[PDB]
């Protein structure tokens, strides 16, 4: 019951009376579940964790199993030090044993607890896996139709599975990922918004790594569903779906092509103008890795009408987004055909590119100077350098370039002078 | 070439991300 002192909780838990122990454990749970500043450290210092862990095994008193599971879940929701206290008390195998509880609310609470422990970081994630958590977790989801499961239960299962997919140095064990993926792909087709969001997060973590990890995911055929979720009205779904798509196009040309083949580029007029600045940034970053691809992939960018959207972002966007756009342009001009590059200029890339040369940011200045060099090399292939030179002078570009001559950074000077020397002298 | 996802000083979740831990409320 309500607002016990820690002193009274300890007295109750130290009684040799299981019903007294239950009342005291519920009182601890309520303290730990209040809105403001749960006294986690006070409960830890009182030495209560080993008793709570012992209560997880009291099969004939399912209420104290539930109450201690909740209390421990909330201690483990805290700092790494607080999560470690729960693990140090032997809680991981006790919670795994509760996954097979005939009481659904107790099984669910154990799922949640293991999610908190795994969510601490890669070491505790891997320790939860070594204790054998994955088989019984997946067994709870081995049903013909996920819709027969309680919505809250299914959401907790999905979230906990996503933490087993989360974090790097190291990434999760390859065999654990393979074991989880088929269930994860089913969750990715479930019609609940929170299950969809957490499934996308899981996929985004799994694709955040070397191309071999990306391939494990792409082979399971998820890209079309990711592209569908790219267009969800829910921002909590779009954000991780976009991260996952973005991760995939950091991969091989073939992996990138799967994204293009599933129709992803048709969603980018909206993504590149999205009111959430983080979405615009991630979408432009994604575009920059696609224009880093083959000439036929650059051509698909052109065919979907996306070069004017890059011109737009270069013209006006949050500065970090403009940066990604500069990179998209330098990549485009690096790998593209002469005709592709010419098309870029006709779309109006030069003036907004020149205006960003005012940036008090060294990296983007280098990136922009590189693109200009690239565009000049295409123009002389057509023997039209002065024509481009004129365009740069008129919009004030030449002024900035000969300003970048007095610049502090090595490579910026050399790039600036060489431009002046070859095309403006 | 391809830029793999980067570490910005605060851009792991960057507050638009997924909760790695959750406390159960109502008591």
């Amino acid at each position: 019951t309500v607002n016990w002192s820690v002193e009274d909780i300890v007295k109750g838990i130290n009684s040799n009376n299981l019903e007294s122990q239950l009342q005291a454990t519920q009182a601890a749970r309520k303290l730990l579940s209040r809105e403001k500043q749960p006294p986690i450290d006070n409960i830890i210092r009182a030495g209560l964790i080993p008793k709570f862990v012992s209560f997880l095994g009291k099969t004939d008193c399912s209420p104290i199993q539930f109450e201690s599971a909740w209390a421990l879940t909330n201690i483990a929701s805290g700092t790494s030090e607080q999560t470690k206290a729960v693990v140090d008390g032997g809680a991981i195998p006790a919670f795994i044993s509760l996954l097979a509880s005939p009481h659904a609310h107790i099984s669910e609470q154990a799922v949640w607890a293991l999610g908190n422990i795994a969510g601490d970081g890669s070491a505790f994630r891997d320790l939860v896996i070594k204790h054998g958590a994955i088989d019984p977790l997946l067994a709870l989801l081995a049903v013909p139709d996920l819709s027969t499961l309680a919505c809250g239960y299914l959401r907790n299962l999905t979230w906990t599975l996503s933490n087993l997919c989360r974090n790097k140095n190291p990434a999760p064990p390859l065999d654990a990922v393979e074991q989880i993926l088929p269930t994860l792909v089913r969750l990715l087709h479930h019609n609940d918004p929170e299950v969809l969001a957490d499934s996308c997060w899981a996929i985004s973590y799994l694709t955040d790594g070397p191309n071999e990890r990306i391939e494990m995911v792409v082979k399971k055929g998820v890209v079309p569903q990711l592209v569908k979720l790219l267009g969800a009205t829910e921002l909590p779904i779009v954000t991780p779906a976009l991260r996952a798509i973005g991760n995939i196009v950091t991969g091989t040309d073939e992996q990138t092509q799967k994204v293009i083949d599933a129709g992803a580029l048709a969603v980018f007029p909206s993504l590149l103008t999205n009111p959430k600045t983080n979405i615009q940034k991630e979408a432009t970053w994604t575009m920059s890795n696609i224009t880093a691809g083959r000439q036929d992939q650059i051509q698909q960018v052109v065919n979907h009408g996306l070069v004017p959207f890059l011109v737009g972002v270069l013209s006006k966007a949050d500065f970090k987004t403009q940066k990604e756009a500069a990179w998209a342009i330098t990549n485009y001009t690096s790998g593209g055909t002469v005709e592709q590059i010419v098309y870029l200029v006709h779309c109006g890339i030069i003036e907004p590119l020149m205006n960003l040369l005012s940036a008090k940011d060294t990296k983007i200045i280098q990136v922009i100077l590189d693109a200009i060099s690239n565009i000049f090399q295409a123009a002389e292939k057509l023997g039209e350098t002065e024509k481009l030179s004129i365009m740069i002078e008129e919009c004030g570009g030449l002024d900035k370039i000969e300003a970048l001559q007095r610049h502090e950074n090595e490579s910026v000077y050399k790039a600036s002078l060489n431009l002046i020397e070859k095309y403006f002298s | 070439e391809k830029k793999k996802r980067t570490v910005a000083e605060e851009d792991q979740l960057h507050l638009d991300g997924q909760e790695n831990k959750r406390r159960r409320h109502d008591s």
